[PDB]
């Protein structure tokens, strides 16, 4: 019919699409059948075994906690950094800030971890030294379960916040000046502007970026945690993704792990559905 | 709220460039004055200097007695309508208008009344709760104007309000603007690259070129008696012809151009142009007719037809005279048929001459 | 050709050996090259040299569907037995009887050792690391710091508290700063050994957290009520900054850092290697004198030395079912129990680190006078590594200094050294219980203890929940199995 | 933003803004200049009170240690390989793939789009991916690393978006001249797409260079190890041979100084190319 | 070459929606025909269907005797000039021009004559070696046309070519197109949203409102006798005034307007009028005059002056009659004062009448 004609016409172009489709089927969609297998069959029990663990339930309890902190402190920061750079005159000064603020993004996560362990080491690490300078004594940071999350979210904003600020910055740069100039004729003030124009105009961008941010919300800090979590911090640091890793790959317990992975994935899809709904609905 | 703005030797300088050269213009109260010229002249830069959106690098401008140079736009008693869509996409039309007033608030009643007025003027009442997302470009510009008239300024500042509009909308909006000036009567400076809006809307037209100010006068002054060759080529619906010519035998009588043609001249005393003088002879397409002007008492021009573009009840005839072509506006048809010879009859009273070196008005 | 060749045609085998969370086998090792020369057998390592945890890597190898020809490392004994019973490892019994005269003879002269490495099925699935010696670890303190501060060596726990407090407080290192760290160790577990001063065992043997026997009853030192009262005090010592804050982390570099940097005041470690530092760093730390002390009288009025050199450490190597040359490999393994094999696996390589003198192996002067301990030097070369081999105490005697030797004799004469726990014989059924719960229980215990030491958790408050956790995690089940193994054998 | 200065409520605000942003910038630039100095300083200096910012006792010694490390340069080589060839494979799978996805004459335009995009919000999870890597025979294999992660949904829809943004009149004119499909893609649409190409090759590049987890999971042979893995061993775990303990005393560098030198040698190529990268996008 | 394109019942359907309904047009060889209409329309889709960039879902279209319905655009023997200029911003200008012919045919194609011609036509000597990233949009479109004219096809296809160009440039290029078609003469179909270009360039105009085809005929045919109210309001430089009207007492004699006004009507033939009939009275701005100069009587009308916009030697007068306003073209620069009443003399011959429902021309 139409199809064959097109195809007869949409081939050379139809050829290109195939390997990408072959790839997605093999490395992405083929593993979902594995989802189905590791899910001698049954099953649904080790789900109730996974239900009861004193280490696990605290890992989800830690997961959504860390999600809370990352949403509170982590997310709004690149927007803040975005607005603050846009308020900068002086040309190159601003440029100088950007290259400074963007750079940490390119620093590897494991290197970030190393920077952390070398900075926070007692009697050696510069931070503790600076504390000894003003008479704050010393703290062994990575062992203390009290300090884990602050160290983490802080190091994370240091690494990713500028690069994440780039997008929002571009968005606010795309607003036609007329809104600002006409606002200035009525005598708006910079703060009045960012509240009454820049932010509301940039909202669709921050809402779209938030529903992606929520998509990964349960996996937050995986490589960091998997790198730096000590026995004493096992309690506060251990998160669902990490638990899955430890039992599934390290501990070589697959079925129970893959199942935990399902729990995580389904909850993530649910939270991104509930995100996209309220987002698209309420923000445009 | 009817006030006079005088601009004295105002100059803008960006870095080393000096955009505007010390433009000076005085504007009477209640007057509608249009800055017009090509792109890159200080039209917008001057207007914005008035607004306070750009610093004045030299000279002073003042509204009434107040010298507004060091003042702020908020306090300058001005309102500006911009070129592109100054409304905020999230706010409703009512909130868009009331925005400036809600900056300081001070009551919802006062601003309610003001909005009532403005909406009544632009017919924005049914559009109040609607959103910029869905509105006509013209409607957007109307509410944008509502922003301005709700401020109740001494001066209305217009920067190419109609540029992004389609032509059909532009003529209408132009009419609406004139009507509006009748209704309100507030002093207004209006900036355009379009000769038409200038000729129609303006009480006084000031044409500017490359940072300088080429001429000032009523529309018909600029049209009938352009200071130079540029102003001649600029205003008017088609361009004025302006082809190079000379003088020869005698002076105040005959002028000859490249086509082996000679045109006798009406005296116009006070002219005093020299024989042989390098000159450019202008004539407007409406001031040239076909052979129906009966025998050319003064022995008018000769030309060969290039093309004919039929338009309305009129038609645009392109004829060539020597190395150059003149465009004459004739009736709304006729055989013509490009490629055959044709005799044109020039109106002697409407001819304009300009010197080659000094581009000034001469005849 | 060589007389010690186990094969005419050269044979290359795949070995997975990742041990002590530090080293992997290197076929480019001088000792490995020498072993290949003499045995005509080259061992090529398949392991990640980037890996950290060795146990982890073993577990991953076993689950990867492919096994090498030989598997080796430290603390694999229980795993050797388990996976041997499951068929991952081949029984070496017939191979030893027919093809391995040296090992056979060794086991005949050492029925206890052979018994120790045997599985419940009566099979030997691996050839063990066999240590040679008597004493292992002893207490060492800085005599020069005692003399500079005009202090006498502590005879008791209270006196040692006071001495370590003096170390902590006023400038024993004389730099005008408070930077000094009184107690350091390359082994984190040694911090737990401090409970000895309060009358608690941290172990029943050289193996850390091992079980012990008291009056015909099997106990684990960490599950006892005395351990709580001791740990309270050790947590106090950490809190007062007497114990190195990094003790659970610093590990293998500890001495070199703390003694080399003149920070460390006290330790508990092996006699020889600890005494080597006196000669080594004497130029960098001019006044450094580290001397052996008898254990101080503890709170129970006794002198305890909990550690001793053991017989048959739970280390060694085994032959997989995927190995296509079991005979050649068992001959090869038997090489290390012969004289030349012991010579290379103990002294490194001839003409390099040692020479033959009067029929015995004598270290080069270049090795003996090196600031680095001889055994470390040997590790880096592929010698003194936990393959199946027979250790020779002479190798250690050569670098053992007179002060060290006198420390050893001091500990021997005083009978301070506690009797070591050799083991019990489980059947196939009960050992399954042991193997199921023990590793995880031990891990939990370690985590808890580390939490207590660093003061992140109060020992007293958490003790009850800790005991409950021990029961629910299957410790006591294992304990009854251990007991049922014990009471059958020993009666009168 | 706003050009003409004026109000106090602005001026003060702007100054405190520049100051806050300045302090933040300094905090963010601090760890980079620290370890650079710290790498250069002397073990004894770093071990107690010194450094804090500038070098102190120099001696330059740790760098030798890293320079004579064979696994370090081996791993660096591995990463250069993985970034270059990984990027190329990603491009060859994406750029044409998104190009087809852009033209809405495709039947599968609706369904293929869903196929690709759906992977964003749902994943089979860690273990299933690893196992599918296992039975595909790609474990401990470089090509397994290259082909394992090439296509991302994000880079695809982004590429197809920049393609779609271009007016169809170019392709139409090309067809008018006889040029068919692929030969259009290379001749016109690709040189028109340079910015998107840039953002893509950049994102993929950094993804390969800084990649850690799946490399250390999927790789066994040490000679295949890509930097950040090996880096994980030396820079974070921080437990070492008696060998390194013995190298410590005969040298006068420190553990910390060696770590510093290592992370420096790790970040140098990134600090170099970075202005070039930024200069492009920062026009 | 000089070829004839016939289009018979051509229809394309998107989904279940039919874009063009049974469009049929026969185009003479060497004839310049213009498609024109509103924004969304099947002019671009028809042109595209000729080009072959869109498939023919129904009806047949052929060039000469060759049926092009199922064919390759390359083999369609057509050339197309895009609105977006569709030029590769990589290759040289000369390389862009020679591109189509350089796929095959080097060495005995020689390529030089054609590019010589096309170079002289658009008059580019220096622009031979350049890049599209450099040259201006006007020159970009010039060389774009160069690609087409160097192809030597049977038919030229233009889809809104100068749409993205500025007005001053648009007019120039328009003239250049006229002249070009006179010089070369290949058959050309030309799509526009702008009435002016249709009037000027077309031998025949065909106006298409969305869906079907509204009208066909010479420019003056569409100007003099509109098929409906739409063709009337669409064509002409200002809009034709259209106001509601009626008949009453007698038919062929009088037609009445809103406020106090009636116009005597010229009877003619084929009218078929009727009394009381709801009707819209059209009249062009040029077809209304001031008060009468000559005159007079029953051809007049009474209004009140709303506003007057001077253009030049001409002036646009907005006159209010009833609640509706009509626009007259004044020979002004004379003086008229807003707010006072004025008389307008309508040309009785040029009036147009359309039924209110049928919306088609009765008169
Ligand atoms: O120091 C000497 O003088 C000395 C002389 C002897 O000739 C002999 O070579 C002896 O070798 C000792 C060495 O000195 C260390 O004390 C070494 O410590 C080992 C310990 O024996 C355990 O094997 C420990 O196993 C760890 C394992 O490495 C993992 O970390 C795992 O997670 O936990 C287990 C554990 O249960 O602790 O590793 C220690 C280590 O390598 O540091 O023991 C040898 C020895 O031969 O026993 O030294
Ligand atoms: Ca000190």
């Amino acid at each position: 019919e139409r199809l064959w004609k097109d195809i007869k016409r949409d081939w050379l172009l139809y050829a290109m699409l195939l390997p990408t489709i072959i790839w997605f089927l093999i490395f992405l969609y083929k593993p979902m059948i594995g989802l189905q297998m590791a899910f001698p069959w049954i099953g649904f029990d080790h789900f109730v075994t996974l239900f009861q663990s004193e280490q696990f339930i605290r890992a989800i309890k830690n997961t959504l906690t860390l999600s809370g902190l990352s949403l509170l402190f982590g997310f709004p920061m690149p927007i803040l950094l975005a607005l603050m750079i846009n308020e900068v005159y002086s040309k190159g000064y601003r440029k100088a800030v950007q290259t400074i603020v963007y750079l940490p993004h390119f620093i590897s996560i494991v290197i970030v971890a190393g920077l952390v362990v070398t900075f926070l080491s007692p009697s050696t690490g510069v931070v503790n030294n600076m504390l000894s300078w003003i008479g704050l004594d010393r703290v062994y940071f990575l062992t203390q379960p009290e300090w884990f999350r602050p160290i983490y979210i802080s190091s994370n904003i240091w690494k990713e916040a500028g690069f994440d600020s780039i997008v929002y910055l571009a968005a606010i740069m795309s607003i036609n000046p007329a809104l600002y100039e006409s606002a200035q004729v009525d005598g708006a003030t910079r703060w009045q502007m960012i509240t009454r124009i820049t932010l509301p105009c940039i909202v669709p961008t921050i809402a779209v970026l938030l529903v992606i941010r929520l998509g990964h919300i349960l996996e937050v800090g995986f490589e960091y945690i998997i790198l730096l979590y000590q026995p004493t911090t096992y309690e506060t640091a251990d998160v669902i993704s990490t638990y899955i890793y430890r039992l599934g790959l390290q501990g070589a317990r697959y079925d129970i792990a893959t199942a935990a992975g399902i729990f995580n994935a389904v909850v993530a899809l649910v939270i991104v559905l509930f995100a996209n709904h309220m987002s698209r609905r309420i923000t445009k | 709220m009817v006030a006079s703005v005088s601009i004295q030797n105002v100059v803008k300088r960006y870095d080393k460039t000096t955009v505007v050269h010390g433009v000076s213009l005085d504007i009477e109260p209640g007057e509608f004055v249009v800055l017009v010229g090509p792109s890159g002249c200080g039209k917008s830069t001057t207007l914005r200097m008035v607004a306070g959106l750009e610093e004045i690098s030299g000279g002073t401008i003042r509204i009434d007695g107040r010298v507004i140079n060091d003042l702020a736009p908020k306090d300058r008693d001005v309102a500006m309508v911009f070129q592109n869509y100054a409304l905020y996409p999230h706010l409703n039309v009512r909130d868009n208008i009331s925005f400036g007033l809600r900056l300081k608030r001070t009551k919802k009643s006062v601003i309610d009344a003001a909005v009532k007025t403005a909406a009544d003027i632009l017919g924005l009442q049914p559009l109040l709760e609607r959103k910029p997302s869905d509105l006509s470009g013209g409607q957007r510009q109307r509410v944008a104007m509502g922003r301005a008239i709700v401020r109740d300024p001494k001066v209305f500042l217009f920067d190419q309000p109609l540029s992004n509009l389609d032509a059909k909308l532009r003529t209408q909006m132009r009419a609406e603007i004139k009507r509006l000036h009748q209704r309100l009567g507030t002093t207004v400076i209006y900036v355009t690259h379009d000769q038409v809006e200038a000729m129609t809307l303006a009480d006084r037209i000031v044409v500017m070129r490359d940072g300088l100010i080429e001429q000032i006068g009523k529309p018909m002054d600029l049209f009938l008696h352009p200071a130079n060759t540029f102003v001649a080529s600029f205003i008017g619906s088609p361009p004025m012809n302006l082809m190079p010519a000379r003088i020869a035998v005698d002076s105040t009588q005959h002028v000859e151009l490249n086509g082996g043609n000679r045109i006798s001249l009406l005296p116009r005393a006070g002219t005093h142009l020299a024989p042989g003088q390098e000159v450019v002879f202008g004539i407007r397409p409406e001031d040239v007719t076909l052979d129906g002007v009966e025998g050319s008492e003064r022995a008018q021009i000769k030309a060969t037809v290039d093309i004919v573009e039929p338009l309305g009840s009129e038609s645009i005839l392109h004829a060539t005279v020597g190395d150059h072509s003149l465009v004459v506006k004739v009736g709304g048809l006729n055989e013509v048929h490009p490629g055959d010879p044709v005799t044109l009859h020039v109106d002697l009273t409407r001819v304009h001459l300009f010197d080659a070196q000094s581009q000034a008005s001469i005849y | 050709k060589e007389a010690t060749w186990v094969t005419d045609k050269p044979l290359t085998l795949k070995i997975h050996m990742h041990f002590r969370d530090k080293w992997v086998w290197d076929e480019n090792w001088p000792v490995a090259k020498e072993s290949f020369r003499l045995t005509n057998v080259k061992l090529q390592s398949v392991a990640n040299k980037a890996a950290t945890n060795s146990q982890e890597q073993f577990n991953l190898m076993m689950a990867s569907g492919d096994l090498p020809d030989v598997v080796g490392g430290d603390n694999l004994k229980d795993k050797f037995i388990q996976y041997g019973q499951e068929g991952a490892f081949v029984p070496l019994n017939k191979l030893i009887d027919q093809y391995a005269p040296h090992i056979k003879a060794f086991f005949k002269s050492h029925p206890e050792v052979e018994r120790a490495i045997k599985a419940p099925d009566g099979n030997i699935y691996f050839i063990p690391y066999v240590p040679d010696g008597v004493v292992a670890r002893g207490y060492f303190i800085r005599e020069d710091w005692l003399k500079k501060l005009n202090l006498k060596p502590p005879q008791n726990i209270d006196e040692l508290y006071t001495v370590l407090k003096a170390f902590k407080e006023k400038d024993p290192n004389g730099n005008g700063k408070a930077d000094e760290v009184p107690f350091i160790d390359r082994h984190p577990d040694e911090v737990f050994r401090l409970v000895n001063f309060w009358g608690a065992r941290s172990s029943g043997s050289d193996n850390y957290m091992d079980f012990y026997i008291d009056n015909g009853r099997v106990k684990h030192p960490w599950a006892e009520t005395a351990f709580r009262d001791g740990m309270k005090h050790v947590a106090q010592w950490y809190k007062e900054g007497l114990i190195d804050k990094e003790i659970f982390t610093r590990k293998a570099r500890a001495r070199e850092q703390m003694f080399g940097g003149n920070l460390g005041g006290f330790t508990h470690d092996w006699f020889a290697s600890t005494m080597t530092f006196n000669e080594g760093l004497a130029k960098t730390v001019p006044g450094f004198k580290l001397i052996p002390i008898a254990p101080p009288t503890n709170s129970k009025g006794q002198r305890w030395e909990e550690d001793s050199r053991q017989k048959v450490r739970p280390d060694g190597w085994a032959i997989t079912v995927k190995n296509k040359n079991p005979v050649e490999t068992i001959k090869f393994f038997d090489f290390y129990f012969s004289r030349p094999g012991r010579d290379i696996s103990n002294f490194g390589v001839p003409g390099v680190t040692y020479d033959i003198k009067n029929g015995k192996a004598v270290f080069k002067d270049s090795v003996l006078k090196s600031p680095q301990p001889v055994n470390n030097q040997l590790y880096d070369m592929g010698a003194q590594i936990p393959i199946g081999f027979w250790q020779d105490y002479d190798y250690e005697r050569q670098w053992t200094t007179p002060e060290a030797q006198a420390g050893i004799d001091m500990y021997v004469k005083g009978k301070y050294v506690m009797p070591g726990f050799e083991g019990v014989n489980m059947t196939r059924e009960e050992r399954a219980i042991y193997d199921k719960y023990w590793a995880d229980v031990r891990t939990y215990m370690y985590e808890m203890g580390q939490a207590w030491v660093m003061g992140t958790k109060d020992v007293d408050k958490t003790w009850d929940e800790y005991q409950r956790q021990l029961k629910l995690r299957g410790l006591y089940q294992v304990l009854q199995m251990m007991q049922q193994a014990y009471d059958r054998q020993y009666k009168n | 933003l706003a050009t003409p200065f004026y109000s106090r409520s602005d001026r003060i605000f702007g100054i405190v803004n520049a100051v806050l942003l300045g302090i933040f910038a300094l905090c963010a630039l601090y760890p980079i200049i620290y370890i650079f100095s710290m790498s250069i300083s002397s073990g004894a200096a770093v071990t107690q009170g010194r450094v804090f910012l500038l070098p102190v006792d120099i001696d330059f010694s740790a760098y030798g240690r890293v320079l004579h490390d064979k696994l370090f340069w081996t791993s660096y080589a591995n990463t250069i390989f993985y970034t270059v060839f990984g990027v190329v494979t990603s491009l060859i799978f994406i750029v044409p793939g998104a190009y087809a996805l852009s033209k809405p004459r495709i039947r599968g335009r609706r369904v293929f789009g869903f196929i690709i995009a759906f992977t964003m919000w749902f994943n089979a999870g860690m273990i299933p991916f690893f196992l599918n890597m296992r039975d595909l025979g790609l474990l401990d294999n470089r090509f397994g690393i290259l082909i394992g992660f090439a296509c991302n949904a994000f880079n695809i829809i982004l590429m197809r978006n920049y393609f779609e943004s271009i007016s169809a009149s170019f392709e139409e004119a090309a067809r008018m001249d006889g040029a068919n499909d692929l030969q259009i893609l290379w001749k016109v649409y690709i040189p028109l797409a340079k910015p998107a190409l840039a953002t893509i090759t950049l994102l993929c590049a950094i993804s390969r260079w800084n990649g850690y987890f799946w490399a250390m999971v999927l790789l066994r042979a040490e000679e295949k190890i890509p930097l950040q893995v090996y880096l994980k061993k030396t820079i974070v775990d921080l437990n070492v041979n008696e060998e390194f303990a013995g190298a410590l005393l005969t040298n006068s560098y420190s553990m910390e100084t060696v770590v510093g030198a290592i992370i420096v040698m790790s970040i140098i190529p990134v600090i170099i190319v970075y202005p070039v990268v930024q200069k492009y996008f920062t026009k």
